């Protein structure tokens, strides 16, 4: 999904509010802050209602403006709640009456999902690879700045994980695929408009294709 | 036109989620308070500094971190939820590594700790991938022109940690001492370890 969450590359932002080694203060600047994370694990691990991949997607599914105006931790409170309501565990009415006010959730997905591919092309370290030039409306774990770019592989992961395009929707087509560390030359990603050397993106096997 | 959606006080909404689940007994007694303690006390960058200090002193361990980071971290029992597959990236005199999660805030919780507000800010997420040198300089870290800057974007399950360069000023310092030099920002790749002459 090409949503506002895909910030890498976007120009216009001011400077990062931080000086090296500066005091960041307490781990939680507010009493309610530890809730979003805790309740997430409660649903993933304890209740087994949804996966972490589904939490990411619900946040991505936020109305664009809502996403931009809302702070980090609040985004997860809204997400976890939306999942709870969509899974049938809770009812928006309860939330609102308990909160004493409006409680807008995230927008419903407009994509069923994407099963894991059956074309198992195993790449080795040192191979040049091009990222598939494809547009997926649903959850995906590929930053827009990779499409069609060619990079070199520097590491293949020993373990395998479930395809996020599927599991992020709660599909069983998840499968298992290893991820690769594809090193891209800065010039390839942003052209002359780059202040660096190289960017390394961790891409799932299903996103890549041999470059020739 | 672009009006903000009406919402109740954030705290009211945070506790409404809790109260709802608790009223249905979906959340174990002490579960939420348990996690809070974990986040505050257990997940601490001090654990990361430990690994770095050791890696500087013991070359055998260094190779372990660089080859099988997960093993090296397991050896200390510092594994956890957002840190099951660890890869350590080292800084050579001509290379500087930085970590980012443009799509969210994915960081190695058990070793570095929960991500700070600036790491999960729209500006860091958007800028560091395109203009690392500019962002670092503004933060206080100036990287020379002959040093290649590599930015790692945590997209999948791999959680990174940076192995900074050993500051020349430490002529035979103890592991204990080296530990104080390696700060949280050094682990993220935003700062360079310096000898505190204070
Ligand atoms: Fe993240």
């Amino acid at each position: 999904m090409d949503g506002v969450h895909d910030l890498a590359g976007v120009q216009g932002f001011g400077k990062v509010p931080h000086t090296v080694d500066a005091d960041i203060g307490p781990t939680f600047h507010a009493e309610w802050e530890h809730l979003p994370y805790s309740l997430m694990f409660a649903g993933v691990a304890e209740l087994g209602a949804f996966s972490v991949d589904e939490v990411r997607y619900v946040v991505e599914r936020m109305e664009p403006r809502h996403y931009m105006m809302t702070p980090y931790y609040e985004r997860y409170v809204i997400g976890v709640a939306t999942l709870m309501v969509e899974k049938g565990i809770l009812t928006q009415d309860e939330l609102e009456s308990l909160a004493g006010g409006p409680f807008p959730l995230s927008r419903p997905s407009e994509s069923e999902g994407r099963p894991a591919p059956v074309e198992t092309t195993t790449f080795e370290v040192g191979q040049r690879v091009r990222v598939r030039d494809e547009y997926v409306p649903g959850h995906i774990r590929m930053p827009a700045y990779c499409r069609g770019r060619v990079g070199t592989i520097s590491h293949r992961t020993t373990e395998k994980w479930p395809f996020p395009d599927a599991i992020g929707h709660g599909r069983n087509d998840a499968g298992e695929e290893p991820t690769y560390h594809v090193k891209f030359a800065a010039e390839e990603l942003f052209g002359s408009d780059t202040d660096g050397g190289s960017v390394v993106v961790d891409l799932f096997e299903g996103y890549l294709e041999p470059a020739a | 036109e672009n009006a903000a959606p009406a919402q109740a006080a954030v705290s009211d909404r945070a506790w409404a989620l809790f109260r709802a689940l608790d009223g249905k007994g979906l959340v174990p007694d002490g579960y939420v308070e348990g996690w809070k303690k974990t986040f505050e006390e257990d997940f601490s960058p001090r654990r990361g500094a430990e690994l770095v200090a050791r890696a500087w002193t013991d070359p055998e361990f260094r190779q372990l971190l660089l080859t099988d980071g997960t093993a090296a971290v397991a050896q200390y029992g510092y594994l956890g939820p957002q840190g099951e597959y660890i890869v350590a990236v080292e800084d050579t005199p001509t290379l500087k590594n930085v970590i980012v999660c443009s799509l969210c805030s994915c960081t190695a919780w058990p070793i570095l700790g929960l991500p700070p507000t600036w790491y999960k800010s729209f500006e860091y997420r958007a800028r560091v991938v395109r203009e690392p040198r500019k962002v670092l300089s503004e933060m206080g870290t100036e990287i020379a022109s002959d040093i290649e800057i590599r930015v790692y974007d945590t997209t999948a399950e791999t959680r990174y940690m940076v192995l900074p360069q050993r500051p020349a000023g430490t002529e035979g310092w103890s592991q204990e001492q080296l530990q104080e030099i390696v700060t949280k920002d050094c682990l993220i790749g935003v700062a360079i370890p310096q000898v505190p002459t204070v």
